[PDB]
């Protein structure tokens, strides 16, 4: 059975902190920002070329 | 007269080129957050990309659909661009350093902002494409609703200063930036400036996936240039409002000690060095804000119309009225009503 | 606490001597008689008793049913408000010298004499400037006359009390 | 790493605003004659500045600290003739 | 006194001789309030008196609420009929 | 003729100049099929109350917010008196806001299966 | 140049006559746009007579809210002498029109303010009462 | 599942329910009401202990409340 | 009185005083020197200013023509004190009022030059700067050390002179 509000482990104040300060949204923003400092994947066609195999058609 | 002309040309050129390069900066930043490169080919390191798009659009034919009021369809983008640019006349880059030093600077900002919903309200009537009409009504609703939040934060800040001169509001912040005592108010101004600008996640106004394109579905050539330019200029301008209301404007740090070391009397060198310091502080604040607009665009999915209306009118507005009650109460408790 | 404007002195609003032309809220509640508390209690009882009797006379839905607790709670709240308004009005009218005020007059004389002995202002010290005190006085003077329309009180320690 | 090509447009905007503000500072100072600008000036300040113009010979914001006024100060008083607000 | 008076009278005549539309009627109401207020404000300035401007502010607010209520009435009228044929 | 007015005049001139450049340089070949309105590529009105209601309630709330401008420009001069007055004003408006919330003004098959045996 | 600022008042008057195009407009929209133009002319005249703050308040309210509502709804539904200007120095404060309005409205006329609060309360309750169907 | 328990049935339970299930309204009301109550309750404490209120600033020329005392000095 | 509106021209009157009126010297200092010297002018000329204002009140409307004499007295007192400053403390006076010219005339931006000027004037003219109406608990802001509010750039010449005075012991 789904639990009711009164049987919740977290206090209302902590839940309200997460609610008003957008905790998971800031976690998402941080994960996005981490990509900004990684090596990109692009290659510079037509000066470079993607992989080609003997079987290519 | 000559000096006035040179100042206006310098300021206008800086603003127009900053808007032009904000588009390139957006593409490049989103690109690197998406593990790709973005424009790096039209001009060295993709620095001429914006002018390439400009020239192309100025060479594009203007299409006036059959059921359209052509005068309104061509003039609506023009008025929204004009107001978006007129808003810049009061922004200071240093004490008194602005094109318009008005004692009613704040009131001017709010008024010219309130003149910003007319492009959305008029284009849907002008296009007559149905997608444009739905977008136009929903946008007008969203924009006015969030303009309320922005005006309310303006009022809360003036509660601390008791002045409608922008430079004075900035000067009062040498003691502390107002984003320190009012951090929650700064969060709300960002969430609302995003919405008032119609940016993602709150891009319901011109969202390609719900409605193809948006109110601009029918806008080709220079009218599209105008909507584009007005949108990015408004982004920068509302970042400016944020800057001087909450981030201390052109204030960075107390450089009195440093100047007393470097110089021994007033000179054009020292005035220029001070001007550069103030302007650099204000421009770095603008840059962080624009980066944050782009960051939020990269990170979140869109809202629905019901969702954002519910947000503004049931979660934000009650909190703002509560703050209306609690700020003067704290002033009264500690006997700190600000003088004129 | 020096008056900026001239006021009438010991003007007769009625047949009895004047105690205070614009009494402070604390005085008006402080000088209230047991009869005034009886008035408050009577209003507090009367309003829900009124709703119940009205239901008795002409039931809302044909069949008699006692009014719900929400409405009765409402009833008590509003009845207390009416009773307090009536009682405040009675006490203020005593202060103006419109009803019988011997007890209140004596108590005021004693309190004023004690305050003078202590060196304090007869009407207290205000956190407002004198101009704001005159404005507060002109806003609160005889405001009990509009008890039917709007509630307005004197919360400001001003010197315009119409005495010597 | 820090992607410098992504920062180039930001650097362009930053330099543009910084240089524009510095040039505006120099132009304002040059217009003022070697002193900083006067901001948030009320009616009192405007009238004081007009009196200053009467005193220093019309040389803008130039200041004189001689105790006694020249002779022409007594005669160069100005009232303003304002058109009927119809 | 001149601009306000003419706005008032022309909006009044537009209202009365309207035989085109009801929106013209709303607009004549608003513009009449405008002209009243302009006359009021000119008089305020000529007297250097604040009561005129205070009443101007109150008119502004009341015209706001009047516009809100009037448009709500028009919408409720439309809900039954679907079309405004004036 | 200060910088303010010159800038204000200059902006629309720039807008008109860009528009005139577009008109002068771009081709202009209208024809019936191009002039059609775009709806996903092929040719082809009741609304809800909350649409009306957001717009209509914007005006009172805007007036409420803008009625505090005189207050914040005169806070010190009105002292602890004006303070109390503006609290009462705000609470009276908050009551209307409560009414709006509780009436849910801006917001836009569970039966069981019974067999007669 | 001097005749410009001199006749500026008379020009706003003439443009106001002309704009009051509101009555003769074929399209009610167009009539509303001309109403906005009239309001901008009003803001221009207000600045000229010395009341610029009112120019900005008019722009804020009548154009920013009332004209916006108008458009929302209709998209949805089918004396030759010159005055002497003299100076004196008795005013040491920086008191402007807005500050004085706040002062009188919040102290001398607090009652008018609270009654305006009731009027705005009406401007909230009424539209809800007649545009919304309960239950 | 969770539902309004009624304020009048139990005050503190309803407050807990509100704080868990309508945090926006609960905290909006809390912040709004904390202001005036804190004003009334705490301002006299501040006056008594932290620091008294300031002396009023001048608004106009302070005229002496006395008669002209003629004068002698700095004459013709 | 209100400021001028849409179109105004300034006009100058070429007549002389009527010869019955005794002539008087006019104060020649401008806004920055005047604001610098204001506290000393007040301290010295308070009785004459008060008498002038009382005359203007008692005249009950004819103040301009009935209160010329003690107006001449006021202007003469002002010119006297300014002359004394020009004779005794000129360099510090210039420091102070040039600093004010640089800092939008805010006394908060010129505390260093103001300390020197105040000491010089107290020692050589026996005038003290004082802010009326403060209780003993309240501290005059111009005497306060470590203020919250500080100027953007401490004036170069004023800083040098202040450090020099600290060495000499005058300050
Ligand atoms: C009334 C019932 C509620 C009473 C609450 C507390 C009363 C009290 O004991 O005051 C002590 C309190 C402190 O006592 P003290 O320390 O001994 O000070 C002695 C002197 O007061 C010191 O005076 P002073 O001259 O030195 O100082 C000036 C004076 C400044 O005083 C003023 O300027 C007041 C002027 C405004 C007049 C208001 C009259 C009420 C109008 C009602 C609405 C009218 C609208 C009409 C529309 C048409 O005092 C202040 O500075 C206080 C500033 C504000 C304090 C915090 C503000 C609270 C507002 C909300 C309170 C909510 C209470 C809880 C809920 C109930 O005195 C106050 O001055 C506080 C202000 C009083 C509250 C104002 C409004 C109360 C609620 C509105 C009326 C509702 C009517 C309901 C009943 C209707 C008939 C049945
Ligand atoms: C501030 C943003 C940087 C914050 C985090 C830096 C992390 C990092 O450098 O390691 C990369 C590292 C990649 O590892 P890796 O690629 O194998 O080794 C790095 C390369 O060997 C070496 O990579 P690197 O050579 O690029 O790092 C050295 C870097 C400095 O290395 C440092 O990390 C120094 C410590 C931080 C100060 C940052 C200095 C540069 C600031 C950028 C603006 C320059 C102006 O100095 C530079 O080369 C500066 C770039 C050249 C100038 C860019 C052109 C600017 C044009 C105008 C700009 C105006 C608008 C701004 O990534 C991480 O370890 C995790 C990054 C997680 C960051 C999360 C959030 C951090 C704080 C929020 C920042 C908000 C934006
Ligand atoms: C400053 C302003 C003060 C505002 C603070 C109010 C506290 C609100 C806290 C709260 O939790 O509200 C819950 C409430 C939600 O209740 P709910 O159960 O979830 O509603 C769903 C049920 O279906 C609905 O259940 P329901 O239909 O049964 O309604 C429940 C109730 C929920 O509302 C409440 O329970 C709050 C009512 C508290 C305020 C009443 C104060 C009365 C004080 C006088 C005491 C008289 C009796 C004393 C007995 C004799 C003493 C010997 O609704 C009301 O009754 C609204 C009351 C409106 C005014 C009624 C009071 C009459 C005026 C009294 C004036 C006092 C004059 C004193 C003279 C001067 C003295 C110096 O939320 C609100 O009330 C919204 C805020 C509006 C407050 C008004
Ligand atoms: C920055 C821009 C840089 C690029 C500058 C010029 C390249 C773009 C020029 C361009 O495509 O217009 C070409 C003409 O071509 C030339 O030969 C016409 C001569 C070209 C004029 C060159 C002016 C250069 C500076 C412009 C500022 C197409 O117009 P077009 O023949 O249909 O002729 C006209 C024209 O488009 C419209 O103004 C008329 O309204 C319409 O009736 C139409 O017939
Ligand atoms: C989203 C972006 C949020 C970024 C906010 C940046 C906050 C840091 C700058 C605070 C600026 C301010 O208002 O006060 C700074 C001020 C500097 O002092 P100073 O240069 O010596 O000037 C002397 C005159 N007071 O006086 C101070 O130094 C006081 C200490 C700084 C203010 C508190 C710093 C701690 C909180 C930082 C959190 C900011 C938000 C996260
Ligand atoms: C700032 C830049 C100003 C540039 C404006 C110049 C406009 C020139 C364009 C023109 O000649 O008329 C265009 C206009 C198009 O409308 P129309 O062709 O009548 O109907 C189209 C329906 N599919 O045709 C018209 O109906 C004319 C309406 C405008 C009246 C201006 C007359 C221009 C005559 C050219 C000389
Ligand atoms: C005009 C339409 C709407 C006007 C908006 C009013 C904006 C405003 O506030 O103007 C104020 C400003 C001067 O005001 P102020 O701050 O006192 O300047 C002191 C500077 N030390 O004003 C200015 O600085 C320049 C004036 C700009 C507006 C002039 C337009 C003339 C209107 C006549 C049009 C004729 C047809
Ligand atoms: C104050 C001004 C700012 C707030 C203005 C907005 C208030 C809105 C309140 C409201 O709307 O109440 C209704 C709501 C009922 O809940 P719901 O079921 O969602 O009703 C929706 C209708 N269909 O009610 C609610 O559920 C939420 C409201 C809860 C109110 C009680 C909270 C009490 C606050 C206690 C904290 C006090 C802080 C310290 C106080 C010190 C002195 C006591
Ligand atoms: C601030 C301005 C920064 C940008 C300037 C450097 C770009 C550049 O000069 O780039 C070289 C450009 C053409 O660029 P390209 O043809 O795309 O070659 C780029 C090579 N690849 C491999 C990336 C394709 O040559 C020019 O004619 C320069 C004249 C343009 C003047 C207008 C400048 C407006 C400001």
């Amino acid at each position: 059975r789904p639990a009711t509000w009164e049987e919740s482990e977290e206090g209302a104040l902590s839940k309200a902190t997460k609610y008003f300060l957008l905790a998971e949204m800031f976690r998402g923003l941080y994960v996005v920002l981490e990509q900004f400092f990684r090596a990109p994947y692009t290659i510079y066609y037509p000066f470079e070329k993607g992989p080609v195999s003997p079987r290519f058609r | 007269m000559i000096i006035n002309i040179v100042e206006i040309l310098i300021f206008l050129v800086c603003v127009l080129f900053s808007v032009a390069y904000l588009t390139v900066a957006e593409r490049k930043t989103l690109a690197y957050m998406q593990r790709r490169l973005g424009p790096n080919f039209v001009g060295y390191y993709g620095l001429l990309q914006a002018f390439a798009d400009a020239v192309k659009l100025l060479l594009k034919e203007i299409v006036l659909p059959k059921e359209s009021n052509y005068i309104i369809l061509v003039i609506s983008p023009l008025i929204t661009l004009i107001t978006a640019l007129i808003g810049w006349v009061v922004i200071p880059l240093g004490p008194g350093i602005t094109l318009g030093e008005l004692n009613l600077g704040i009131l001017f900002s709010l008024a010219i902002g309130s003149l910003g919903v007319f492009g959305s309200l008029l284009s849907g009537w002008s296009s007559n494409s149905k997608y444009s009409l739905l977008g136009s009504i929903r946008s007008t609703a969203q924009l006015i609703s969030y303009e309320l939040i922005l005006t309310s934060i303006f009022i809360i800040i003036i509660m601390f200063v008791s002045s409608l001169n922008i430079t004075t509001i900035i000067e009062t912040q040498r003691v502390v930036w107002y984003c320190i005592p009012l951090l929650p108010l700064l969060l709300i101004f960002f969430i609302a400036s995003v919405a008032e600008t119609a940016r993602p996640p709150f891009d319901l106004t011109e969202s390609e996936s719900e409605l193809v394109a948006g109110y601009f579905t029918e806008y080709s050539g220079s009218p599209f240039v105008f909507f584009f330019l007005a949108e990015y200029s408004n982004i920068i301008l509302i970042s400016a409002f944020n800057g001087y209301l909450l981030l201390g404007g052109y204030l960075s740090f107390n450089y009195s000690y440093l100047f007393n070391i470097l110089f021994n009397d007033y000179s054009y060198v020292s005035f220029l060095f001070e001007g550069l310091i103030n302007s650099s502080a204000y421009a770095i604040k603008l840059v962080f804000l624009m980066f944050s607009f782009i960051w939020v665009r990269a990170a979140f999915p869109r809202f629905t119309y019901d969702n954002l209306i519910n947000f503004c009118w049931i979660i934000l507005l009650p909190l703002l009225f509560g703050i209306f009650l609690i700020i003067p109460s704290t002033l009264y408790i500690f006997d700190s009503f600000p003088t004129l | 606490s020096t008056p900026l404007v001239k006021t009438s002195v010991n003007y007769s609003y009625g047949d009895y001597p004047l105690i205070d032309a614009d009494p402070h809220f604390k005085r008006v509640v402080g000088y209230m008689r047991p009869s005034d508390y009886g008035v408050i209690g009577l209003a507090t009882a009367a309003l829900p008793a009124g709703i119940c009797f009205a239901e008795w006379l002409d039931p809302v839905k044909g069949k008699f049913a006692r009014p719900s607790v929400k409405f009765l709670r409402v009833a008590t709240m509003l009845g207390f408000a009416v009773g307090f308004g009536a009682a405040y009005a009675r006490s203020s009218l005593r202060f103006f010298g419109v009803t019988e005020n011997a007890r209140e007059y004596k108590k005021d004389e004693a309190q004023m004499a004690a305050r003078k002995a202590a060196g304090l202002e007869p009407y207290g010290t205000s956190s407002l400037t004198p101009e704001l005190q005159e404005i507060a006085a002109k806003n609160s003077a005889h405001s009990i006359a509009g008890l039917f329309i709007f509630p307005w009180f004197n919360f400001v320690n001003h010197p315009y009390h119409g005495r010597e | 790493a820090i992607p410098f090509e992504a920062l180039l447009p930001y650097g362009i905007i930053f330099g543009l605003l910084t240089a524009g503000g510095g040039a505006m500072q120099v132009l304002h100072v040059y217009r003022n004659g070697g002193v900083r600008d006067r901001f948030a000036i009320d009616q009192w300040d405007s009238q004081m500045m007009e009196r200053d113009l009467r005193l220093n010979g019309g040389q803008g914001r130039k200041q004189v600290d001689q105790a006694t006024a020249p002779e022409a100060f007594k005669h160069n008083h100005v009232w303003k003739s304002e058109r009927p607000l119809i | 006194m001149f601009i306000g008076t003419i706005i008032l009278v022309l909006s009044f005549l537009g209202f009365v001789f309207n035989r085109r539309n009801i929106i013209l009627a709303f607009i004549c109401l608003e513009t009449m309030l405008l002209g009243i207020n302009l006359i009021l404000l000119r008089n305020s300035v000529l007297f250097d008196d604040i009561s005129g401007s205070l009443f101007a502010i109150v008119i502004i607010i009341l015209a706001g609420v009047e516009s809100a209520i009037g448009l709500s009435l028009l919408v409720s009228y439309y809900r039954l009929r679907g079309v405004i044929n004036s | 003729m200060n910088t303010f007015i010159i800038f204000i005049i200059l902006i629309p001139i720039v807008g008109f100049a860009l528009l005139a450049v577009n008109i002068l340089l771009a081709v202009y070949k209208p024809y019936n099929e191009k002039l059609g309105a775009f709806e996903c590529g092929l040719t082809s009105l009741a609304f809800n109350a909350a649409f009306i209601l957001v717009a209509i309630l914007f005006l009172p709330f805007d007036l409420e917010i803008s009625t505090l401008l005189p207050y914040v420009m005169s806070i010190y001069l009105v002292s602890n008196y004006g303070f109390t007055i503006v609290l009462l004003f705000l609470l009276i408006l908050i009551i209307g806001f409560v009414y709006e919330i509780n009436t849910n003004a801006l917001k836009i098959n569970t039966d069981s299966l019974i067999y007669k045996l | 140049m001097m005749y410009l600022t001199y006749y500026f008042i008379e020009i706003t008057i003439f443009l106001a006559i002309l704009c009051t195009f509101i009555i003769s407009a074929k399209n009610p929209m167009v009539s509303i746009l001309y109403m906005i133009a009239l309001f901008v002319i009003a803001a221009m005249y207000l600045y000229l007579i010395g009341l610029g703050i009112f120019s900005l308040l008019y722009i804020m309210i009548y154009i920013g809210a009332i004209a916006v509502l108008f458009l929302f709804i209709i998209t949805l539904l089918d004396n030759d002498y010159n005055t002497i200007i003299t100076q004196d120095w008795f005013n040491i404060e920086n008191t402007t029109l807005l500050t004085t309005i706040g002062n009188v409205l919040l102290t001398n006329n607090a009652f008018i303010l609270l009654v305006l609060a009731i009027v705005l309360l009406l401007g909230i309750i009424g539209p809800i009462s007649i545009t919304m169907k309960h239950k | 599942i969770n539902a309004n328990p009624g304020f009048w049935n139990g005050p503190f339970r309803y407050l807990r329910w509100s704080a868990h299930n309508r945090p926006h309204l609960f905290f909006a009301f809390a912040i709004g009401i904390a202001g005036p109550v804190a004003a009334l309750t705490l301002t006299p404490l501040r006056r008594k202990y932290l620091y008294p209120d300031h002396s009023p600033l001048p608004q106009s020329y302070p005229l002496p409340q006395r008669a002209r005392e003629q004068l002698t000095g700095f004459d013709d | 009185p209100r400021e001028a509106a849409a179109h105004w021209v300034p006009f100058e009157d070429k007549a002389n005083m009527p010869d019955n009126v005794p002539d008087v010297v006019e104060v020649g200092a401008t806004s920055a020197p005047l604001l610098s010297a204001s506290y000393f002018i007040g301290a010295k000329c308070k009785p004459y200013n008060d008498d002038f204002m009382l005359c203007r009140e008692e005249s009950q409307g004819s103040g301009a023509i009935d209160c010329l004499k003690e107006g001449r007295r006021v202007t003469r007192c002002a010119v006297s004190v300014i002359e004394d400053i020009n004779k005794s403390c000129l360099d510090e006076f210039r420091l102070h009022w040039q600093c004010l010219e640089q800092n939008n005339h805010q006394l908060s931006g010129c505390r260093k030059a103001e300390a020197l000027l105040n000491k010089c004037v107290f020692t050589k003219l026996n005038l003290e700067k004082k802010i009326p109406g403060l209780r003993p608990d309240e501290e005059p802001v111009f005497l306060k050390k470590d203020p919250w509010i500080k100027p953007a750039v401490d004036d170069f010449k004023s800083v040098r002179a202040y450090a020099e005075a600290k060495k000499n012991g005058t300050l």
